[PDB]
This record gives structure tokens, C-alpha cells and sequence, in this order.
């Protein structure tokens, strides 16, 4: 990650504030609203039929905590994603077959749910760095692909 | 392509903006500029420091353009047509620039309303970006 | 939107395909698996070794698709109007995925024919495959 | 740049084939004509009216022909392609301003012009393999901009 000392640290101070629960519950939810044909990998969720369908399934919930609480752990591997997101790589791919492409749509709208939550808080040169770390946590999660 | 819903839904969330989508268009491009450097090119002509005049009115003049534009959701194509020759053979802007714009216009909305933004009100301003994205790139070639 | 010429070169590049279609699908399905590996993510059934008999006519039925779409060139939305559902319903196959198929198609072409792979001629076809392509991811949301 | 060895012999087998003059020459023309929005950045090389008067035009062709030039000694450093460039990406960015996704079309124009010149010898491995190289050398000419 090309990353500044000023910028690693404003990804970082914002994150502590983060109640993951409720994000990474969010963040999943909207992939497979506005995204819809992501929901091709979810199908063993249940009922996805409406935006309250999909914010209200816990299997969907529970598996945007999984997801956020990995994010979490990027966050502090940041000069070394690669390795972290390796294991990680190789499952998505091998496994679970899904499009890399899917990991930059996470992306958007994570940082999407994020100036939702901290509002003003939020600033363009915050936005800027989250940018630059969830595209990197996308070519980590892609680059074991074959 | 546009539901009827997705039309009630542009409709409200862009009724509250109201008198800010300038504010709010200036805010989007300051962003688009910050976290994507690249589309900096295409305003060499500008100051894009922070509070630029320019960057100002621009986000003024592009806001007013998707208020024409929401008024206008059934007839969108003949309403930006002038937009779209203007983006199409004069300014010429590569495509993907768009989908930059578009995305920092949300990321901006939500930030703004918080209450509005629920999970079918992103979906469909996001569809209804990427309208008006389709619509001005659709007489490059 | 395609042009008269942009049809007549359309209509004169498919024409010298003819029944090397399926062959040339084939290997466009082929460079697209080698070049972009993520574009495998959709194909995990099938057996994609080169050479592969399930290549082969996957390859016959794309190439027959757009075939028949160039035979409808004037009406492609209601032509194609059945593998657009299937491509947002049931496969889901996500756009991006579209530009590198196209991209490998057009290599194709190129490798094949020489006399009229020309400027004008690819041009056409890039806009061809372009608006095939939206018509198959119209009814994505 | 993941370059296997192979990869990185069939590249520089196919390119000792080259006629660069000419090669250039078409592939700039081509990005001109498939992308007309592309002319923008050459308003000063005359008639780009129609495909004829691109691709025979002389500016062009003189142009095409240093661009390659750059490529071609781009191949001889696969492994420091960002420091190859570097003067090159400070140009296109501080002084040219040119937006680095005309890199990109440029890059599968050309892929699209060597397979025009050599047929079935372009085949899909090694197409493959130039696909990874215009990509690294479309990213090593975006990496100064700022
Ligand atoms: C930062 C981006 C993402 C991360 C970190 C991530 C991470 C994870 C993690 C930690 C698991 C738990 C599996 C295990 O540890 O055994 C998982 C499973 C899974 N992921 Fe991802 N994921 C991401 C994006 C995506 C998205 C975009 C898709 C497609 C929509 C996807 C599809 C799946 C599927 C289908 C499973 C299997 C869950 C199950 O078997 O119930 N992931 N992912
Ligand atoms: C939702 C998408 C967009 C809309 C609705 C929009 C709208 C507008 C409007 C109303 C104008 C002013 C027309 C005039 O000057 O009278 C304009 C000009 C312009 N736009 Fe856009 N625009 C959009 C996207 C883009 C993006 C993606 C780019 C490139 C990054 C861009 C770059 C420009 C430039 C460079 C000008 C002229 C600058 C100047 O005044 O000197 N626009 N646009
Ligand atoms: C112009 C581009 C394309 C055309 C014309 C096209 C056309 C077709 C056709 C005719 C079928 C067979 C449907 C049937 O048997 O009823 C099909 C299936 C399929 N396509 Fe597409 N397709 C295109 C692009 C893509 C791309 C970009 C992807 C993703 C990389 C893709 C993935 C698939 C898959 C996974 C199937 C199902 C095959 C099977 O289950 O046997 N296609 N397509
Ligand atoms: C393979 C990627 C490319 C390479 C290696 C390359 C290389 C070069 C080189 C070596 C020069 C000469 C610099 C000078 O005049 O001092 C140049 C000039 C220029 N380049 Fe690039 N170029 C590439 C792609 C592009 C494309 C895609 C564009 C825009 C479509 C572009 C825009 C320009 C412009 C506008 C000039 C100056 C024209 C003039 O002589 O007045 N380049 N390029």
C-alpha cells in the first residue's frame, strides 16, 4: 500500500470508532441490494427478495460481521495485505468461485455506509484513504486467483 | 432501466437536497479529485484547491444539470441532449470518469442524509447516476 | 447506436466468418480464459483444458447468438431480448466480464481476417459488440 | 508484473518480429479511429476527419512510431518498468494532462493490431502474456500522476 503516515493514521483513528456489528452487517446488506446479482453466491441465506428481506436476514448479518472483522485485521497488516488476504485469496477463488470484481462492489459500499455513519465526520481526505485501502484489500483478496 | 419506485425514490431523496445540491455538488467534485487524482485532467484550466471558486460554481452548474435532469426522469435523453454533445464532441471524457463522479455524488448524499439513504434509496440513485452517465456518453462514437 | 455503414461493415466482417463461427468462438472463449483467469469464476462445471469439447460448443452457441443478432441488427433488444433475462437472472454474470469477451472476440476476428479487419471494420464491430452487450446487461436492476 | 519466464520469452520472441516503424503507426491511428474521442490530445496533427486521412497522416505516423520506441525499450526492462517511465508519466500527467485510461485503450488496440499482423501466431498463451505486459506498462505510466 502506497500509504502516508498522515493517511494510515486517519484510516486508522476512524476505524476505532466503528461498531463493526452494525457495519459490516450494512455493508453486506447493500451489495445485495444495489448489486443485485451478487446475490448468486447467497442463495443458502433465505429470502433476499426485498431490501427488508436482506437487512433483516441474520445469516446475512452475521456473515457481514465475518467479512468487516477481516477487513479489521487488513487494517493492521496494512503494509503487508498480501500475505494477510493470502489463505483468504486462494479459498475465494478455489472454493467459493467468486468474480474479483465483487470485492471492488464491497468496496464502494463500504465506504458508502461509512460517510453514512460518520457525516461530517467523514471529509473528502478521509474518504480519499479509505479509497486508496479498500482497493487494496480488493488486489489482496484477487491475487492468488488462477 | 428506471421503475416507477426508483423514480418516487430520486424524487425524495433529491427533494430534500433542495437548495444545497449546489453545496453538495462542490463537495462531490472536491472529493472525486481527492480520491481519484486522474480525473484532475481534465480541469487544467482550474484551481483546484480547497474552496475553489471554480470548483465552486462548476458543482452549481452540474448540480442545477441533475435537477433538470430528476424533473425531467421520463424524457432524460432529449432534456441532457445538449449535455450529452457537449460531453460527447467538445470535452470528450473518457467514460469511466462516471462511474467516479456518480459514486462520489452518494458517498456525498449519505454523508448529507442520513435518514433518506436507507439500502433502496442507494439503489436507485445509484441506477439513476449511471442513467444520466449512459445518456451523456451515449454519442461519443 | 450503430450507423448504416457501421451495419454494412457489420454485416460484410460476419459475412466472411460464416461457418468458422463456433471455431471462432471457441478460441475467443479460449483467449478470454487465459488472458482475464478471473472470467473462470462462471464456467467451474466446465472442462476449460485446451481443447475442450465443453469449449467447443459453448463456443457454437455464442457465436450463433450473435450471428442471429446480426441478422437483427435493426432490432436487437427484442432479438436477444431471451439471453438478456437469462445473463441477469439466472447466471448473473457480472458486466465487467462483457468488455474483456468482446475484447477477445475482436482479437479474434483480427487473427482470422486480414483483407478486411480494417480501421473502419473494427470501429464497426468494437460498436457492434459494445451494444450487444448492453442489450445482454439491460436488465440487471 | 508476474512475468514467468515463458511469458517473458514469448513476449520478446514475438517482438523480435516487429516492424516497429509501422506498427506504431497503426496502433496510435487505430486508437484514433475505434475511440475518436482520443483526437482530442492531437488536435494540432491536421485532418483526423475520416479513417484514410488518420491513418495515412504523417504526423500520426511519425508519432506512433516514437511511442513504440518507448514500448520497445520498455520490453528490455520488464522488471523496472515504473522507473523506465517515469519521466514519461511526470509528461503525460504535468504537461500533456492525459486522463491514463488512453493508456489502457491503447494498450488492447495494440494487442488488437499484432494479432492483425500475425495471425495465427498470435495465439491465445501469448496474447495472454502481452496482455499482462500492456497493462504493466499502462500502469507504469499512470504511477506518477498525482
Ligand atoms: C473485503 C472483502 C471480502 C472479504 C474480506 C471476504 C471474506 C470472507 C470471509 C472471512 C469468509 C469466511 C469463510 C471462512 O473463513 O471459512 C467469506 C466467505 C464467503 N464469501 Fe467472502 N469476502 C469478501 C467479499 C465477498 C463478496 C464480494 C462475495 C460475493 C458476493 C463473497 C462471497 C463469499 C461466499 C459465498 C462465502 C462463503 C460463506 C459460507 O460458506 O457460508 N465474499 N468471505
Ligand atoms: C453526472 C455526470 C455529469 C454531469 C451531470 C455533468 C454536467 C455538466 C455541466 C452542467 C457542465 C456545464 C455545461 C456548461 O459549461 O455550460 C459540465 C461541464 C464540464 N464537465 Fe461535466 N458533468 C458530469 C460529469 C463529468 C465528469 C465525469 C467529467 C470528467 C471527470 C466532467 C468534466 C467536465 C468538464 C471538464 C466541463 C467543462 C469545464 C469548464 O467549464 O471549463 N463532467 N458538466
Ligand atoms: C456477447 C457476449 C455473450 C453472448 C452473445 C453470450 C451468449 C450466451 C448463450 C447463447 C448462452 C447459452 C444459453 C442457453 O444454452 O440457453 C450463454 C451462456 C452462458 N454464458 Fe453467455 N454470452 C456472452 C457473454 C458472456 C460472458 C461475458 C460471460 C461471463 C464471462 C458469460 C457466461 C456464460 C455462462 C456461465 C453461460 C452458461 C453456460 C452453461 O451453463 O452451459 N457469457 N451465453
Ligand atoms: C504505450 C503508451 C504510451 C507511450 C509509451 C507514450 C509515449 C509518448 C512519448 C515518448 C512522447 C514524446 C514526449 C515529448 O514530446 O517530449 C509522447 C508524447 C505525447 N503523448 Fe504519449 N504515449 C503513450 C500513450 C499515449 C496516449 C494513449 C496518449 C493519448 C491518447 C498520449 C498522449 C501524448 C501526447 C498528447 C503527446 C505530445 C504530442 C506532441 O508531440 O505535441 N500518449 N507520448
Amino acid at each position: 500500500m502506497h500509504l502516508t503516515p498522515e493517511e494510515k493514521s486517519a484510516v486508522t483513528a476512524l476505524w476505532g470508532k466503528v461498531n463493526v456489528d452494525e457495519v459490516g452487517g450494512e455493508a453486506l446488506g447493500r451489495l445485495l441490494v444495489v448489486y443485485p446479482w451478487t446475490q448468486r453466491f447467497f442463495e443458502s441465506f433465505g429470502d433476499l427478495s426485498t431490501p427488508d428481506a436482506v437487512m433483516g436476514n441474520p445469516k446475512v448479518k452475521a456473515h457481514g460481521k465475518k467479512v468487516l472483522g477481516a477487513f479489521s485485521d487488513g487494517l493492521a497488516h496494512l503494509d503487508n495485505l498480501k500475505g494477510t488476504f493470502a489463505t483468504l485469496s486462494e479459498l475465494h477463488c478455489d472454493k467459493l468461485a467468486v468474480d474479483p470484481e465483487n470485492f471492488r462492489l464491497l468496496g464502494n459500499v463500504l465506504v458508502c455506509v461509512l460517510a453514512h455513519h460518520f457525516g461530517k465526520e467523514f471529509t473528502p481526505p478521509v474518504q480519499a484513504a479509505y479509497q486508496k485501502v479498500v482497493a487494496g484489500v480488493a488486489n489482496a483478496l484477487a491475487h492468488k486467483y488462477h | 432501466v428506471l421503475s416507477p419506485a426508483d423514480k418516487t425514490n430520486v424524487k425524495a431523496a433529491w427533494g430534500k437536497v433542495g437548495a444545497h445540491a449546489g453545496e453538495y455538488g462542490a463537495e462531490a467534485l472536491e472529493r472525486m479529485f481527492l480520491s481519484f487524482p486522474t480525473t484532475k485532467t481534465y480541469f487544467p484550466h482550474f484551481d483546484l484547491s480547497h474552496g475553489s471558486a471554480q470548483v465552486k460554481g462548476h458543482g452549481k452548474k452540474v448540480a442545477d444539470a441533475l435537477t433538470n435532469a430528476v424533473a425531467h426522469v421520463d424524457d432524460m435523453p432529449n432534456a441532457l441532449s445538449a449535455l450529452s454533445d457537449l460531453h460527447a464532441h467538445k470535452l470528450r471524457v473518457d467514460p469511466v470518469n462516471f462511474k467516479l463522479l456518480s459514486h462520489c455524488l452518494l458517498v456525498t448524499l449519505a454523508a448529507h442524509l442520513p435518514a433518506e439513504f436507507t439500502p433502496a434509496v442507494h439503489a436507485s440513485l445509484d441506477k439513476f447516476l449511471a442513467s444520466v452517465s449512459t445518456v451523456l456518453t451515449s454519442k461519443y462514437r
